């Protein structure tokens, strides 16, 4: 993506989406980082759709091969998909690296960026076999959590989707459900108590992710 | 298992 | 996939099923074609299954794509995932050519071979702008016509499925609607008067391909 | 558009 425009990068990361092409939408967001440039908050979203869909087909297929495994094929074909994943998400991590992370000074890029990095090194754990990528992605993620009880409002979506996704780190990869018991309760508390500030269309954007909080305390209590 | 953020 | 077993893709093209990592599919099951051996009934379901669900993909999205059209990029993108598109038909179309339709001798391997034939040049049709790539489908489906109707009865699923698409190139291909609901109807009423023959589960097979004609019947008239 | 073979 070297000699596409960065504008047109954009453009068609867009068109990919409305494609449903991931995996080319993923590859024209590489590019517009890679023109080193920082992101805009609707840039940082198209990346992270881009790959989130990449990994998530990984993933899903990842969890079917594995379960199949429990001659050499399966754990072959388990092992060629798994590779493919810890691919994808070295990429995410080498962006974030290099340099995303690094120019990012306001709150909302800087703990969009430390999300991303929990979420990805949290994929690397589901699949490792481990105790050092488990503490990258805590790291990640209560870097996070500091900047954002700092620097937010308890409503803020990334707020709440950063805590969503530390308290599934800590019930699925850390073995830690009281932990992820607590930190979506107290989110979620914290979040209904702020909602009186909020216009409609805020607070119908707090609330869907409040509405995850609360459907993952049904499944754990 | 455990639905994350969108 | 030269030093791949034939087995190991096999199993590793069903194993990709499972998972639906459709485009390793099709590789898997390009891989065990270029072995040179004929395929089996199932083996020939897995590799229509594979590039179906491959080239089914590219078709949403350049049909996505082209509404769009109706700068330079949203035609670039279109023209990337056409000719990408056009290189998954390619790639079927030399499978077919080498070797599988020559090697094809029983009714059943050369229908399906020939139908297929038919199908992936449709799909370059769908996207060409064009004569002859019809006239490619058209001879295509009428060989696989001609030798259904001598060798296999009216309700054999593959002769079902063939003169459905046969009815679909000709109501969105070749602007012969009419010739579309004639064969749509004449395929529907002769399987109907045959199905008397068959046991409950080829009736439950035949009866699910003639509701696809009547679906298209009710569509057309 | 018009459903074909599965
Ligand atoms: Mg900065
Ligand atoms: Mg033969």
């Amino acid at each position: 993506m070297g000699s596409m425009e960065r504008a047109s990068l954009i453009q068609k990361a867009k068109l990919a989406e409305q494609a449903e092409r991931y995996e080319d939408m993923a590859a024209f967001m590489k590019g517009a980082v890679e023109k080193g440039e920082e992101l805009s908050c609707e840039e940082r979203n198209l990346l992270s759709v881009a790959y989130k869909n990449v990994v998530g087909g990984q993933r899903a297929a990842w969890r079917v091969l594995s379960s199949i495994e429990q001659g050499p094929e399966v754990r072959e074909y388990r092992e060629k998909v798994e590779t493919e994943l810890q691919g994808v998400c070295d990429t995410v991590l080498g962006l974030l690296d290099s340099h995303l992370i690094k120019e990012a000074g306001d709150a909302e890029s800087r703990v969009f960026y430390l999300k991303m990095k929990g979420d990805y090194y949290r994929y690397l754990a589901e699949v490792a076999t481990k105790k050092r990528i488990i503490d990258s992605a805590r790291s990640a993620y209560q870097e996070a959590m500091d900047i954002s009880k700092k620097e937010m409002p308890p409503t803020n979506p990334i707020r709440l989707g950063l805590a969503l996704n530390f308290s599934v780190f800590h019930y699925e990869i850390a073995n830690s459900p009281e932990e992820a018991i607590s930190l979506a309760k107290t989110t979620f508390d914290e979040a209904m108590a702020d909602l009186h500030t909020l216009s409609e269309d805020s607070y119908k954007d707090s609330t869907l992710i409040m509405q995850l909080l609360r459907d993952n305390l049904t499944l754990w209590t | 298992f455990y639905p994350s953020a969108e």
